[PDB]
């Protein structure tokens, strides 16, 4: 829906976004050759619901995490007689 | 003059409180852009159309248009970000039991409808037809749509999986690995949550859940019926096609030029002015492309700012409870639904709302053998003539006894002590 | 890993560099340097191809300072959710879910980076999980026991009480339940024996 693609084999299969085409086609290099599939959007599951059953931890982890925040950019200035008129 | 409400006054005294005798389940919409339309323009099929001897003048204005093309697909970049950081919170594809009997709560007209092709839910399909050649017309001057990279199945199913997550699991999947319980167990932990004790949900459990089902019913009537409902998604739209039309109706203006058409202007006059007349033409497009381009960036700023909004909030409502204050809704947050929009989200937010308040005769503390006593967990409220202690959100009072008071000094301190008897239960039974 | 902050970094070199290449185009004049314009026509001629220059050379620096202002507006943004999240994260401990990381937050550490901040969230993520089965109260002396702060468990055989993010099995008693009505209203109560540590 995004065009014509040409150059790369479509495959039946479904993997996580490499290239972005569009429209839910993503492309990548694997095998070695450019494939073109439809993109998952994760794995399957199913939870065991009934009227009266619980699940309950037993163990814990601790996990450290990073976030990588910007907080401020260059400070510039111009003269403006020296960029128009030397 | 304009009124700015019906005026209202407060019996304030010094002994007097209001305690709620029942509750109304509420449900309410809030309505939220995420992305916007992704638009490439051509400078050449712009500015000069069909002629190549304009082409051939461009090339001495610098690089005006590689400008261009990079903010452009800056923005349709950002689209793609937008949606993917709002709807792809969770890691699974959960799905729901196919037995549809959760205590009493129905849910059937926000799950997904399997007999249709888009697998949409009812609610779902009444928001996709509210909100809606001259495409052809304006690809023919240079102005193309990209589309998105998610499709709406997808989205469908993103929200699907929320839901299924939120009604089989409670909060727990959105910490970690989901946790299966009963739904009723779930919302006895939330009327914890709102600082109401579990027996009032077990004991009210079918008034509960007829309330929800009708709540549901009514947003389904409702957003069938009013059409302005959804007009924060339609302004998205109707400012795009402004943006357009205006940049097409400058393709008309002469600048202070003999006429438009650049074909006469080559056909009618020497070359000497001809330049001029040329270059007028292309100073003024340039002009309105480069307009065009930093409206549509700070447009683009604005619906950052409302899909961070709205990640926000579906990491806040749907994914565990809040106690922040009109965040999910006017009440107190229950717990929130998602449903997918054309370029935006809808959240369903369930609250509590008390009612049919009633007026009781108060006191700070207890006196008794002299010694203070004060309510472990609520307040003590006066019928006329006895004394009980009750929980702050619902009526219903109980005999003040030594477990649920405490002891702090003697009685010469507070102020508005009163004097009654705090009942010990463990002489009844050492007498017997 | 830090591509983020690089990012912002190339931005800003990327706009002076575009700037720069402005400086080579004619915008429809004879030439792109003044002095061959001054001295090679009369100045009566010689004010259009300066008008041309100085308003061309004026547009490209208003734009840089125009698309300057966008950038500054979202730096602006990115730095007040910072901040925040140092007030939120580092000086105390949040119960906004996802705010702080990924489980239920603990703490958090902040580090110093070119141009930003790295915030390292120390969170909790449960394990191991076993099924039970479970009601919601227990019926004893025709009454209805409901529990204090846990949750009701059974084994397969015989009931307890625990915490409902780690297990840890507790027998039954009138300490960590209390008592509400009869046994005639709850939905699924069940029969067990609450046990009374004063008799
Ligand atoms: C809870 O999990 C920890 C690990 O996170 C378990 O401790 C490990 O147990 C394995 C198997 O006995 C050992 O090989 C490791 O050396 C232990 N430590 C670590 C850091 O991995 C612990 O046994 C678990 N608790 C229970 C009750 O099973
Ligand atoms: C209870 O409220 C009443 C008003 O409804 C208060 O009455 C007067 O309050 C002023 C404020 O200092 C005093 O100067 C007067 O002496 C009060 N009047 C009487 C007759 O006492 C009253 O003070 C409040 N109760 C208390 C303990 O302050
Ligand atoms: C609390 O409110 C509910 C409704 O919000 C009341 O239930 C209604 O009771 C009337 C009787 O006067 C019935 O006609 C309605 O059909 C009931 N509503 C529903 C949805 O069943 C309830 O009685 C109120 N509680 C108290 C103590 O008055
Ligand atoms: C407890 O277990 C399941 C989950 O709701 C229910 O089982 C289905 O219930 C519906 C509604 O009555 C029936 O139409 C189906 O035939 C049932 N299927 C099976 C396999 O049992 C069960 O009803 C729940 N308990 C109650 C009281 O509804
Ligand atoms: C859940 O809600 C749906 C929709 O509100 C109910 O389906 C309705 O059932 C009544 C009575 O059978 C019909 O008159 C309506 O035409 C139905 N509406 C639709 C849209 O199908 C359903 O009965 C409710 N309860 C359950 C258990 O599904
Ligand atoms: C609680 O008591 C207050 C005080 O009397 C009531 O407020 C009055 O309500 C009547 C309505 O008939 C008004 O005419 C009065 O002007 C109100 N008084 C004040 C000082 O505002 C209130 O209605 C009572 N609430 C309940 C639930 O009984
Ligand atoms: C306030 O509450 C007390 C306790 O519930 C009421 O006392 C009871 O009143 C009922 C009805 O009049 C009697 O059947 C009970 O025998 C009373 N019990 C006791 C221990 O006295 C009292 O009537 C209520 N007072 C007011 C003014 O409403
Ligand atoms: C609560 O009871 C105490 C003791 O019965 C009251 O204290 C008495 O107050 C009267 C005032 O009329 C004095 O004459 C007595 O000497 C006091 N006795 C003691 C032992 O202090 C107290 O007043 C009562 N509370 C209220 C609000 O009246
Ligand atoms: C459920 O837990 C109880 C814990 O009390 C188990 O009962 C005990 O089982 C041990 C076997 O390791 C016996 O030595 C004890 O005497 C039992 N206690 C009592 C009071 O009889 C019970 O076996 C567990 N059930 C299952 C199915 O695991
Ligand atoms: C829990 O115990 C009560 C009584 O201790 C049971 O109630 C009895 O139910 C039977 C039905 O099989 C009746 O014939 C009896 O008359 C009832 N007894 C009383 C005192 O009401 C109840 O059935 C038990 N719970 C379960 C799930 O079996
Ligand atoms: C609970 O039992 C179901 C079967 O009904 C099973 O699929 C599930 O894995 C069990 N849960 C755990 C935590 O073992």
């Amino acid at each position: 829906r995004a065009g014509c693609l040409i150059g790369a084999e479509y495959v039946n299969n479904s993997y996580e976004c490499d290239i972005p085409i569009g429209a839910g086609i993503c492309a990548s290099y694997q095998t070695q050759s450019i494939i073109a599939y439809t993109m998952s959007l994760g794995a399957e599951n199913s939870v065991a619901y009934s009227n009266n059953s619980i699940a309950i931890p037993t163990n814990f982890t601790i996990s450290v995490t990073t976030e990588i925040l910007p907080v401020s950019m260059t400070k510039t200035s111009v003269d403006c007689t020296m960029y128009i008129c030397g | 003059t304009m009124s700015l409400g019906a005026e209202n006054s407060v019996a304030y005294s010094n002994n007097s409180i209001a305690i709620p005798t029942n509750f109304t389940i509420s449900v309410t919409t809030e309505i939220l852009p995420v992305s916007m339309t992704k638009t490439s323009v051509d400078c050449t099929m712009y500015i000069c159309g069909d002629s190549t001897e304009c082409s051939n003048l461009l090339l001495q204005y610098g690089s005006f248009c590689t400008q261009l093309k990079r903010a452009l697909t800056g923005i349709a970049v950002e689209q793609d970000k937008n949606t993917q950081e709002v709807f792809a919170q969770v890691k699974q594809i959960y799905k729901t039991p196919p037995i549809k009997y959760f205590g009493g709560f129905n849910f059937s007209q926000i799950l997904p409808d399997p007999s249709k092709p888009s697998k949409r839910s009812p609610i779902e399909d009444l928001l996709f037809n509210k909100v809606t050649d001259l495409i052809c017309a304006q690809k023919f001057k240079g102005l193309t749509v990209l589309p998105p990279l998610l499709t709406d199945e997808m989205i469908a199913q993103y929200t699907s999986a929320l839901l299924a997550g939120t009604i089989t699991s409670g909060w727990t999947f959105g910490a970690g690995p989901a946790l299966q319980i009963p739904f009723p167990m779930q919302m006895a932990y939330r009327f914890n949550g709102i600082g109401v004790t579990q027996n009032v949900l077990y004991e009210n459990q079918k008034l509960i859940a007829n309330q929800f089902n009708s709540a549901i019913g009514k947003i389904q009537d409702s957003l069938s019926s009013t059409p302005s409902a959804l007009g924060k998604l339609q302004d998205v739209v109707n400012h795009n096609a402004q943006a357009l039309n205006t940049l097409v109706k400058q393709l008309s203006s002469k600048f202070g030029a003999i006429s438009s058409v650049l074909n006469d202007i080559f056909s009618r006059l020497d070359p000497p002015e001809a330049e001029v007349q040329i270059d007028r033409l292309i100073t003024g497009r340039l002009q309105s492309l480069q307009t065009y381009v930093t409206q549509q960036l700070i447009r683009a700023a604005e619906i950052r700012a409302s899909a961070n909004l709205a990640a926000t909030k579906m990491s806040e409502c749907v994914l565990g409870q809040s106690k922040r204050v009109d965040f999910c809704g006017k009440g107190y947050h229950l717990m929130s639904f998602p449903q997918s929009a054309p370029h935006g989200v809808v959240f369903l937010h369930v609250t509590y709302v008390p009612a049919q308040e009633k007026n009781f005769t108060t006191a700070p503390a207890i006196c008794h053998d002299g010694k203070a006593h004060f309510p472990r967990e609520g307040v003590f409220v006066s019928n006329g003539t006895h004394w009980f202690v009750t929980q702050r959100n619902f009526y219903e009072p109980q005999i003040i006894t030594t477990d649920n008071t405490f002891v702090s000094g003697n009685c010469d301190v507070v102020i508005g002590i009163v004097n009654n008897t705090v009942y010990d239960p463990l002489q009844p039974e050492l007498d017997s």
